[PDB]
DNA sequence: GGAGTAATCCCCTTGGCGGTTAAAACGCGGGGGACAGCGCGTACGTGCGTTTAAGCGGTGCTAGAGCTGTCTACGACCAATTGAGCGGCCTCGGCACCGGGATTCTCCAGGG
DNA sequence: CCCTGGAGAATCCCGGTGCCGAGGCCGCTCAATTGGTCGTAGACAGCTCTAGCACCGCTTAAACGCACGTACGCGCTGTCCCCCGCGTTTTAACCGCCAAGGGGATTACTCC
């Protein structure tokens, strides 16, 4: 039903106008960019817990230390 | 309404060896590599039936093998 | 390619060296 | 009768098994080995069509990854070839328990 | 006049075979892999005559630390309207491994 | 013996030319707006304070040579082993093909 495809497209039409890509790609980047998401989500929960104060800091703190 | 298995060939095992950088063999290189796979799959096995049994439940959908496996030490993508 | 597409026990005795093949014939033609 | 030396036949038959996307695994007997696992202990499994293809492809990462480690500790001693002390040095120190 | 009995749909399994190729193995030749003892020396072996530092203990507060009033700075309900890309399809560009053509990869027995 | 004339094999530059192929395009629909309500995380002022660091003042604990000195690192060298090379053959999963009952659902027929 719902499909990051078609906002992906308009982001290739930002880089590329006219190449094709396979479905196979289409499912890893499903896969990948979700559990990228769950351990991003994950990194960044009790954060605010680890001191009384409880954003965008903790989501940033997740990606600083992820890569 | 069950089958086993006979021995894990030489040839798919030396392709085997061959994406490993075998280009000879010993005579410990077919059989053994089994051994541990045997080995290694009883193990996270075993702890899928620990979690399985300890609260009696069935499994969900695919996305077990990627989670269980990462636990264990060697997953995968593809999908 | 025969060999390759192609793929009870009976009783059966012996007899040689010292034997006396017997035989009680009424030899009479 | 065009016999050359073994190694470099074998290095062709690497090269060969070393360039495409080809299943070097002969192996739907080791879906029936996944499926003896499976059934070992419990039933009634009700899974997915494709699980199997990812399932083995794990099982190709271990194995794999199990066969270029020992060829590095065989390399490290005087045998090329794989050996099981080889593996057993590669298994032990990952933590196989 | 909606439910009780039961006649209907039906499709899905419980299971056994056509068709089937890969799956493991044989199998012979040999030659490279199998694994180590020695050479000897270099590769370490080592234990007491000879010192800076380490982990400190003699004042006074001494960079960060936990600290209780009473709040400044904000993030999530509902109700009529509406736009994003989704609900479904398949359009025009460019596909997709062995052939036209064969030099590469590898060894071997005579030129030399 | 080196060097090599000659022998074996095998898939890289671009298609087979008919279709894969990704998410534009028809607009609509369902949780986003703004119409008002609402009390909670973060925190500013606040006061000395934990254990001991600046001096002094440390006692030996590692840290450093010597005088030889005494064995094993890597490959020669050894059999030895030994298992692929890749053709060839036989164990060996998957997916339709069969003809039936169970039975969940579902209403024909009906009934209190």
């Amino acid at each position: 039903k719902e499909t990051y495809s078609s906002y992906i497209y308009k982001v290739l039409k930002q880089t590329h106008p006219d190449t094709g890509i396979s479905q196979k790609s289409m499912s890893i980047l499903n896969s990948f960019v979700n559990d990228i998401f769950e351990r991003i989500a994950t990194e960044a929960s009790k954060l605010a817990a680890y001191n009384k104060k409880s954003s965008a800091r903790e989501i940033q703190t997740a990606v600083r230390l992820i890569l | 309404l069950r089958d086993n298995i006979q021995g894990i060939t030489k040839p798919a095992i030396r392709r085997l060896a061959r994406r490993g950088g075998v280009k000879r063999i010993s005579g410990l290189i077919y059989e053994e590599v089994r051994a541990v796979l045997k080995s290694f799959l009883e193990s996270v096995i075993r702890d899928s039936v620990t979690y399985t049994e300890h609260a009696k439940r069935k499994t969900v959908t695919s996305l077990d093998v990627v989670y269980a496996l990462k636990r264990q030490g060697r997953t995968l993508y593809g999908f | 390619k025969k060999e390759n597409r192609l793929a009870k026990q009976k009783f059966q005795p012996n007899e040689t060296i010292l034997q006396f093949l017997s035989t009680a014939w009424l030899m009479t033609p | 009768p065009h016999r050359y030396k073994p190694g470099t036949v074998a290095l062709r038959e690497i090269r060969r098994f070393q360039k495409s996307t080809e299943l070097l695994i002969r192996k739907l007997p080791f879906q029936r080995l996944v499926r003896e696992i499976a059934q070992d202990f419990k039933t009634d499994l009700r899974f997915q069509s494709s699980a199997i293809g990812a399932l083995q492809e794990s099982v190709e990462a271990y194995l794999v990854s199990l066969f270029e480690d020992t060829n590095l500790a065989a390399i490290h001693a005087k045998r090329v070839t794989i050996q099981k002390k080889e593996i057993k040095l590669a298994r032990r120190l990952r933590g196989e328990r």
